[PDB]
């Protein structure tokens, strides 16, 4: 043994589950209204199920510059009206 | 002396549940970023703008089809910092643009660079002889040439493997496609020493546990066995006749049996990296001359060899519109190559 | 002692410096006419319609083949599951453009492999050891009847079956892929974590036990003469190698029990190599990988594709492209 | 807690059900227990079935395996196969349901509150595994039961309603069987048939007349059977060849299943009689042989002469020869020609597939039953998306036949593992080296060298 | 042929007899420890 | 892009006038065409014949046209060779032969409006997929 607590000790300790039965639950619903309100989609740029493409439009927006990638992307975002 | 930077040697060196070390500094950022940048990619992140794919449970992949995909061909090998010239420190653009794969890949390979110091730091601590880390050397050379070295040959991040279950599928055939990488003799003997490893350890384990001696009473053998007993625990002689008998050879030697266990899938694992060295060239083994020379003057001949290039051909021209966006390849219907009825 | 109970003693007998035994009665005879038979095949049979449209594929090293594309070409699609032996044929002749080959090899190296495995647990009686290696090469044994016997009786036919040869061997498995999926299968994918996994536990176990050898000779020596054949202690220290790769991890992912060590050495990839022989036989009914083929769309109905759909492209021109000759109508349903 | 820990039986837990070898009242329990869990499956799985069945799908777009087992025995249905009553189906799912709280009942009540070993309490029930006499006696009760076991399908199949037969004139229908095959040459030559194609051992019979007429003989063989092995007692010969011990039994029995496994698994891969397809979908065989039919047809329909359209290779576009000079249906369903069913048999002549019929006699309804099992074939993914696997999703479709055949080959396999695992620990146990080599004793150490 | 025929049936039922005759003689008995398996 | 009114607007009959669908009409024939149809039309087109696909410009050249809702109606009711020429309930699934394809027994006449409907509007979301086969996977 190197000193730490055991790992039994801790999770059948009622001050553990106290503790984390909160804590848990909170972080699970943190991350559902992540979702929920729509923020992981514009803190990672993931398209919306309408956002793929324009309404007629066919073609993907891929990126074809290196340099100007960002302003071709920003560019493509404007075109979903 | 006994300076800071002693003291700091001390409590790296701590003997606690995990075992820290100099190496840990470079071990654990790295070994977590590229893990988390992997699952934050898998859940979150899109590969519309680079692929034409989505590729995150939050679009509605699943385990399978989830991957942290490669830049767009047009980003070259750039390094894609977040503050770089290509993202300009927008975060967003930055995973838009790819970037998480160079984040990960590059974060990885310093990851696994950090794991073997620390088996070399541990070693040295504890007082054992390093092979493990010279055996993890066969897993970083894999690394090394198939997400480094040959995506640096050829024209882009894009053709590196994807970080992916499904992407890293379509890289198998890919590879069979463009590469014929099945013929390589360099992947024929990685096959032998992955295959002859699971064999080995297979054969090995079944051995043992069939030639134990009876060091207890119990129906269950686990317990009759004690770490710092001196007997072995197994009968070698036993083990040696056995396979004597009916293979024709066995090991005596269990210095032996136990370095050729480490040489089989090492040896092997380097070989393939040396094939996909070659890869990064085009070098590859895709054809036999003779055999085409003949196939091109004599109709009637057929082999497997020209029956897979028919299959090959097949790949090439039906997956590569679709896996390589950036081309624009129109092929009309009637240039694909069918079979009848097909 | 009747010549009958001396044959018995010499057949059982634990001296002969290979064990016959009473499997071994039925392997010997079995194996040798497996082998002269592929020997000659691979040298010098002439082409065979392996599809049964009257297009040979030449296998034989004299008639255009190297090592690695030679093969013994599997029997004609014309015969499918139907019994081939050499008197059912008009001329050897004929046998041998039909593949006939194909067939004597694969049923006499099946019983013979089968009696091998027979022969395992044989020995194993006789030598007063525990029984169970036979069981561990049951997982190599189980997967050659996957791709030798149950794949062609699930698709009818052996012109199915896997061919004799390298160049041959990939063949089987391209079409394999076009036709059932078999990377999205998950018993393929046990089978990929059988082996790697087998690969690296392998490399694992043995650099630990090398790394912890007893100092037992000097520099100018190879160690392996530190270990002599029958010594009663151990070589190595296994209370060392389990303290360094306790600390590599935790000291509870590290093994401490040698007998178990070895047992989870035999049981991850003989489990692995089951369950991929299991996907060969069950896609052998035509069970195949998971199909997510047009799975994710957008608000419209536009496809999104994924990489399940570029699988699939590449899935198409194998398709499209296998046997060429051999379909008339439009569905490949076996 | 007698033989509950490791130290006192000598078992780890993860083997814990060994504890029970010499415990006769608890081993009872345990596999009256199991036997409700069957029972309970049984049950409750055609209970799921019928709530989920809509009468007018065909039942093998539906996931059925057991209403069709039903329906084969002649409930429910009627000609064609089409869905009349599903009250049976109800019937039988319920009383399964039931009986297994009987059964779960006592398995509960001799596992943990009767007595531990029946010895104590009855010389009936009461067992030795050496005791040679019991054990065939055990042995042959059940002999006896299951040839009255047999005896119920034939009771059923010509006193109870009849059978479902796909060959029936008409296009398949419950009939009573009156004239069951008796002649032992018929019945046991079937047992004497090669396994290889053409042949098909014993999945290649394919009327009800030879099935009823198999059960008798068995009904009768398994009666005889076990009242010999309740009056007899094993004879030197078989002393001297078998293990004597539970796991030896255990082991024999684990390797009678694999090999029953496995011939299941060819049954209902190859059968289209005991198997009918208007129940469990076309065989794999069978869909390949309809894709032929139906393009033949189509092409015919444009004005094809099919029997002299030469196809790429050389030989004929739709029909050919087979290596012994039958006509059949070309492409690659060469390989099938062995098939029969009843859509297709009327266009046989004694030459195989005869021009003339093919001209003028093809009726409709073998237009709509080809096209049916052409677009049935038992093809699909494992997340039950129908066809090949290049398909795109939409048909929701994974057919019966390969649902069944690939469930009994794994169980099969490893039953075959079993056996061996079981039947080398057996031999081991009894000889006295199952738990290792005596250090004071080992073998090898008293044999010459090899050299 | 039908020599042939003859031949390999005599030479398999030949084989397979030795086998099954061969585990019919005693072959419980045939190893190292007990040696009295009936 | 998403599912707008426009998208569901397709001709109801041959004279000219259109009909809007609902997206629950329009889930409905999807739905219904699985159910009946895509054993054999799956994508739109027709495994037991290759040759006649349900592609809108396929449909427009039939005899009589079947390209609106009306033509697709009357199809589902009695089915007719390309060129109108024969009656084909006997080899196709039609309410007027709903004996012997069963699943056209639980049919109504909505029924075939919507799938109908789902017939009209897949081209217009898939373009050339539909009815396109392998090439277009
Ligand atoms: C004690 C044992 C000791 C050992 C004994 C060894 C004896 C010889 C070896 C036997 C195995 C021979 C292989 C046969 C292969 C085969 O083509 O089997 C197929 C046959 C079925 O034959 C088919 O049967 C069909 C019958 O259908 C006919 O009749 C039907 C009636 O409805 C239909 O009409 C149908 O359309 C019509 O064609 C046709 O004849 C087909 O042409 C024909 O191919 O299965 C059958 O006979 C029955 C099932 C066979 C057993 C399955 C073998 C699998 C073994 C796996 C082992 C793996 C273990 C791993 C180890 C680790
Ligand atoms: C079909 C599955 C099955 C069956 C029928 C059994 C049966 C048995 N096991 Mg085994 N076992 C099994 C699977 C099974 N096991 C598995 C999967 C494992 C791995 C974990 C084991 C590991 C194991 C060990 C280590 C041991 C056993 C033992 C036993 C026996 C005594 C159990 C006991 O006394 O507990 C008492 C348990 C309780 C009092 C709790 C409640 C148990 C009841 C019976 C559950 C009933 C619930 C049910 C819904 C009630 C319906 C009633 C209704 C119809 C009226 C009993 C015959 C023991 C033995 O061999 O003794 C000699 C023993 O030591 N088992
Ligand atoms: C009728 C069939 C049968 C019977 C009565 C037995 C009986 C026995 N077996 Mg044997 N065995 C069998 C078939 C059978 N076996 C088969 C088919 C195999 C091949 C795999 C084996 C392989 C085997 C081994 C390797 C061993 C035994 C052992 C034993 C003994 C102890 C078993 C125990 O307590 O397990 C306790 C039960 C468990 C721990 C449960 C295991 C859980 C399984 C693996 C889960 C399977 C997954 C499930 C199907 C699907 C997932 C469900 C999930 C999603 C919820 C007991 C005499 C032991 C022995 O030798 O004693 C003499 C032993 O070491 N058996
Ligand atoms: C004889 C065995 C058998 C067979 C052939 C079938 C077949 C079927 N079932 Mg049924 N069923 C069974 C047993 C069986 N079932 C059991 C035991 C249960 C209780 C759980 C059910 C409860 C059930 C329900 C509730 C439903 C079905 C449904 C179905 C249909 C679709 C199946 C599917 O999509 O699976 C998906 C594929 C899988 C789940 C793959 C499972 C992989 C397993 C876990 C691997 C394990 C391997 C081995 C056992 C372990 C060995 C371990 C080793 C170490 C020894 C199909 C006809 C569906 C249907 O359509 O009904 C109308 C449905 O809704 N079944
Ligand atoms: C086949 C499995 C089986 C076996 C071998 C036994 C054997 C025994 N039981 Mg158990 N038992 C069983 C199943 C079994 N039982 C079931 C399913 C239940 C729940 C109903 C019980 C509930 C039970 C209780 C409460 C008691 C026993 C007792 C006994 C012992 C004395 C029985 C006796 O002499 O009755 C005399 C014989 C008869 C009364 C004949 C019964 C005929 C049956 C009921 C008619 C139908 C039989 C026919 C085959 C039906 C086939 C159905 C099947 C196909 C599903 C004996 C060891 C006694 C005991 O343990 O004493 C300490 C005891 O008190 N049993
Ligand atoms: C559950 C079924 C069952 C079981 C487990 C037993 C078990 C036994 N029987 Mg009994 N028997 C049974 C049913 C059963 N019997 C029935 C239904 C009858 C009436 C037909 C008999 C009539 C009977 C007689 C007359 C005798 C036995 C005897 C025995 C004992 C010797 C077994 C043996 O050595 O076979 C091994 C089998 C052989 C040696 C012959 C097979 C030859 C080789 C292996 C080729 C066959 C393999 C091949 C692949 C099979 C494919 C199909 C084939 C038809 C072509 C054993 C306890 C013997 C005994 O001791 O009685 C007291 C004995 O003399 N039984
Ligand atoms: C296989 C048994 C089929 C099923 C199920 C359905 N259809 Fe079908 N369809 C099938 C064939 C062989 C043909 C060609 C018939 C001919 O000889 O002309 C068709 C044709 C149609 C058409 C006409 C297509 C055209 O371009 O004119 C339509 C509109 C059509 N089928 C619709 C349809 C519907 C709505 C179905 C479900 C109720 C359906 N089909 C099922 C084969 C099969
Ligand atoms: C990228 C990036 C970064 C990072 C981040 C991170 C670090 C993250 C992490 C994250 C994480 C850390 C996540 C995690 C996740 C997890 C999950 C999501 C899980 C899941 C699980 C499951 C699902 C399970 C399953 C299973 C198995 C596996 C087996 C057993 C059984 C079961 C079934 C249970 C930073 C900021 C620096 C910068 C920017 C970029
Ligand atoms: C021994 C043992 C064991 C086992 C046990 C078992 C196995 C048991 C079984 C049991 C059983 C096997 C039971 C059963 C029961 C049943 C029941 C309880 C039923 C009921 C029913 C009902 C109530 C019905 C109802 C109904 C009707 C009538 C009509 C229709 C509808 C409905 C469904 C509603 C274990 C493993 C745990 C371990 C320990 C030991
Ligand atoms: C019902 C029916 C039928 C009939 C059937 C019959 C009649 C059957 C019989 C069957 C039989 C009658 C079988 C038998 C079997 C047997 C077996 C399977 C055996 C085995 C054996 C063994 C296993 C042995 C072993 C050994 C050896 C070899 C050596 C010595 C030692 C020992 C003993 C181990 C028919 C088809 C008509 C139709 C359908 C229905
Ligand atoms: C198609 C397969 C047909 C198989 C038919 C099986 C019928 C069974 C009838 C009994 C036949 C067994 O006949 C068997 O033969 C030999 C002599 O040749 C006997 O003799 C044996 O005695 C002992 C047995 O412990 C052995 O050590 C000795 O090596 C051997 O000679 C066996 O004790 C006898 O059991
Ligand atoms: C990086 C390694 C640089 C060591 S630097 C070193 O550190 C000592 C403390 O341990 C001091 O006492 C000493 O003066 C200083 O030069
Ligand atoms: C074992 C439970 C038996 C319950 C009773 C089953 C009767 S079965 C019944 O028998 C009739 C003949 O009289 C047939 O006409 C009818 O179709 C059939 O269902
Ligand atoms: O032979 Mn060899 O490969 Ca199984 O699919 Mn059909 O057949 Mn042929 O085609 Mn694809
Ligand atoms: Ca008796
Ligand atoms: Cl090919
Ligand atoms: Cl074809």
């Amino acid at each position: 043994t190197t000193g730490e607590r055991p790992f039994s000790d801790i999770i059948t300790s009622v001050r553990y589950w106290v503790i984390h039965s909160i804590t848990i639950p909170a972080l699970f619903i943190a991350g559902w209204l992540f979702v929920s309100t729509g923020l992981a989609y514009d803190v990672f740029g993931t398209p919306r199920p309408d956002s793929y493409y324009a309404q007629e439009q066919r073609s993907i927006p891929l990126v074809t510059d290196r340099f100007e990638a960002k302003q071709q992307v920003e560019t493509f975002l404007e075109q979903l009206k | 002396e006994r300076g800071w930077f002693d003291i700091l040697d001390d409590w790296l060196k701590r003997d606690r549940f995990v075992f820290v070390g100099w190496s840990g500094i470079l071990l654990f950022p790295c070994a977590y970023l590229a893990l988390g940048g992997w699952l934050t990619g898998t859940t979150f992140v899109t590969s519309w703008y680079t692929h034409g794919l989505a590729s995150s449970y939050l679009e509605g992949c699943n385990f399978l089809t989830v991957a942290v995909s490669t830049p767009a061909n047009s980003m070259g090998h750039s390094l894609l910092l977040l503050w770089g010239p290509e993202a300009q420190g927008d975060f967003t653009r930055w995973c838009q643009l790819g970037g998480l794969w160079t984040f990960i890949a590059l974060h990885g390979a310093f990851g696994l660079i950090g794991f073997m110091l620390r088996q070399f730091e541990i070693a040295r601590l504890v007082g054992v002889r390093p092979y493990n880390a010279i055996a993890f050397s066969a897993p970083i050379a894999v690394f090394v040439s198939v997400f480094l070295i040959y995506p640096l040959g050829q024209s882009s991040w894009f053709f590196a493997p994807s970080f992916g279950v499904a992407a890293i599928f379509r890289f198998l055939l890919f590879f069979q496609g463009f590469h014929n990488w099945t013929l390589n003799p360099f992947h024929m003997m990685g096959v032998a020493g992955v295959l002859g490893g699971a064999l080995l350890c297979a054969i090995h384990g079944a051995t043992v546990e069939n030639t134990l001696f009876q060091d207890g009473e119990g129906a269950s053998t686990f317990r009759a066995f004690n770490p710092t007993q001196a007997e072995e625990t197994y009968s070698m002689v036993t083990a040696n006749r056995f396979w004597s008998q009916i293979f024709g050879i066995a090991f005596s030697n269990k210095r032996w049996l136990h370095f050729f266990m480490l040489f089989v899938p090492v040896t092997g694992l380097w070989m393939s990296a040396i094939g996909v060295v070659g890869l990064a060239l085009n070098l590859r083994s895709y054809d036999f001359i003779s055999q085409e020379i003949r196939a091109a003057e004599d109709p009637e001949f057929e082999t497997f060899y020209t029956k897979n290039l028919l299959l090959n051909e097949g790949i090439r021209a039906w997956m590569a519109p679709q896996d390589q966006p950036h081309e624009n390849f129109v092929f009309p219907e009637e240039v694909l190559p069918r079979g009848n009825a097909l | 002692a009747n010549l009958w109970e001396r044959f018995c003693n010499w057949v059982t007998s634990t001296d002969n410096r290979l064990y016959v035994g009473w499997f071994g009665v039925i392997m010997i005879p079995t194996l040798l006419a497996a082998t002269i038979c592929f020997v000659i095949a691979f040298i010098a049979a002439p082409p065979v319609d392996i599809d049964g449209i009257r297009e040979p594929v030449s296998g034989s090293l004299l008639y255009g083949n190297n090592i690695i594309t030679g093969a013994v070409v599997p029997s004609s699609n014309a015969i499918g599951l139907h019994f081939y032996p050499i008197w059912e044929a008009a001329s050897l002749d004929e046998w041998l453009y039909n593949g006939g080959p194909y067939q004597l090899i694969i049923f006499h190296f099946l019983l013979g492999a089968s009696c091998y495995m027979g022969r395992q647990w044989e020995l194993s009686y006789r030598l007063g050891m525990r029984p169970w290696i036979c069981v561990a090469y049951s997982a190599p044994l189980a997967s050659a009847f996957a791709v030798f016997l149950i794949y062609p009786i699930g698709q009818g036919s052996f012109s199915d079956g896997m061919p004799l040869g390298i160049s041959g061997t990939f063949n089987f498995m391209i079409v394999f892929q076009a036709e059932h999926n078999i990377l999205m299968h998950p018993f393929h994918q046990l089978g990929v974590a059988g082996v790697f996994g087998g690969a690296l536990f392998c490399a694992m176990h043995g650099s630990l036990v090398t790394s912890s050898l007893i100092r037992e000779t000097t520099e100018t020596e190879s160690a392996n003469y530190g270990y002599k054949f029958g010594q009663e202690e151990e070589t190595y220290n296994i209370v060392a190698a389990h303290g360094y790769f306790g600390r590599l991890i935790f000291q509870y992912a590290s093994f401490n029990n040698s007998r178990s060590l070895h047992f989870f050495l035999a049981a991850w990839p003989v489990v692995g190599v089951w369950f991929a022989a299991l996907g060969i036989s069950t896609m052998a009914f035509n069970l195949n990988g998971f199909n997510f083929n047009h799975s994710v769309i957008d608000a419209k109905g536009n496809v999104i594709n994924t990489w399940a759909d570029i699988i699939n492209r590449a899935n198409l021109g194998m398709e499209v492209m296998h046997e060429r000759n051999a379909h008339n109508f439009p569905l490949d349903l076996a | 807690a007698t033989n509950r820990d490791q130290e006192s039986s000598g078992f780890a837990w993860w083997a814990g059900n060994a504890r029970l070898i010499n415990l006769s009242g608890k081993l009872l329990g345990a596999h009256v227990a199991h036997a409700g869990l069957i029972v309970f499956w049984a049950g409750a799985m055609t209970l799921f079935e019928l709530a989920h069945f809509i009468p007018e799908k065909p039942m093998y777009e539906q996931g059925l395996i057991l209403i069709p087992h039903i329906a084969t025995l002649g409930w429910g249905v009627g000609p064609g196969g089409e869905v009349v009553d599903t009250f049976p189906f109800f019937v039988v799912g319920v009383v399964h349901l039931i009986s297994s709280a009987v059964l779960g009942f006592g398995g509960v009540y001799h596992a943990i509150r009767g007595p531990e070993t029946l010895e104590e309490y009855s010389s009936f029930f009461g067992y030795d595994w050496k005791d040679k006499n019991k054990m065939t006696t055990i042995l042959g009760f059940h002999l006896i039961v299951l040839g009255i076991g047999a005896l119920l399908l034939v009771a059923k199949a010509m006193f109870f309603g009849g059978l479902y037969d796909t060959w029936a004139p008409g296009g398949g229908d419950v009939r009573v069987i009156t004239n069951p095959t008796l002649d032992p040459r018929v019945i046991f030559g079937y047992l004497l048939k090669s396994p290889f194609g053409g042949e098909g051992w014993i999945v290649s019979v394919n009327n009800l007349e030879d099935v009823v007429g198999g059960h008798i003989w068995i009904g009768l063989i398994c009666i005889a059977g076990g009242i010999w092995h309740i009056l007899t007692t094993p004879f030197g010969w078989a002393r001297r060849a078998f293990i004597w011990s539970g796991e030896a039994y255990l082991s024999y029995s684990l390797g009678a299943l694999s090999m029953m496994g496995f011939i299941a698994t060819c049954f209902v891969w190859f059968n289209n009689t005991v198997y009918p397809s208007e129940f469990y979908g076309p065989t794999g065989p069978e869909a390949s042989q309809a894709q032929a039919m139906t393009f033949l047809i189509r092409d015919q329909k444009l004005g094809a002469n099919v029997g002299s359209a030469q196809g790429p290779t050389g030989l004929g576009k739709y029909l050919m020869r087979s290596p012994t000079g039958e006509i059949i249906f070309g492409g690659e369903t060469m390989r099938f020609w062995d098939f029969r069913g009843p859509w297709l048999e009327p266009l046989r002549g004694p030459n195989g597939l005869d021009l003339n019929k093919i001209k003028n006699d093809i009726q409709p309804w073998q237009e709509r039953r080809a096209a049916e099992y052409m677009t049935h074939a038992p093809l699909g993914s494992l997340n039950s998306v129908g066809g090949v696997a290049t398909e795109i999703n939409s048909v929701n479709f994974v057919s019966p036949r390969s649902w069944l055949a690939t469930s009994h080959f794994v169980l099969a396999f490893f039953f075959l593992v079993g056996h061996l695992w079981h039947a080398g620990r057996a031999r081991a146990a009894a000889a006295g080296f199952e738990k290792g080599i005596d250090r004071e004793s080992e073998p090898v150490l008293s044999m010459p060298s090899l050299d | 042929m039908e020599t042939l025929k003859i031949t390999v049936y005599i030479v398999v039922t030949f084989f397979v007899l030795l086998f099954v005759f061969g585990f019919l003689s005693g072959d419980p008995a045939r190893n190292p420890k007990r040696k009295d398996l009936e | 892009a998403e599912l707008t009114p426009e998208v569901l607007t397709v001709p109801l009959n041959s004279e000219g006038k259109t009909i809007t669908l609902t997206e629950k009409q329009y889930l409905e024939g999807k739905r219904l065409f699985q159910y009946a149809c895509a054993s054999c039309h799956v994508g739109g087109i027709t495994k037991t014949n290759p040759s006649l696909d349900l592609r809108t410009e396929t449909l427009a050249l039939a005899t009589p046209p079947r390209d609106n809702i009306e033509g697709l109606v009357d199809y589902m009711k009695n089915p007719t060779t390309y060129d109108g020429e024969q009656e084909i309930a006997e080899v196709h699934p039609s309410l007027r032969s709903a004996d012997i394809f069963p699943k056209m027994r639980n049919l109504t006449e909505k029924d075939l409006v919507a799938i109908a409907g789902h017939i009209l509007v897949e081209p217009k979301i898939l373009g050339d997929k539909w009815g396109g086969g392998k090439v277009y996977y």
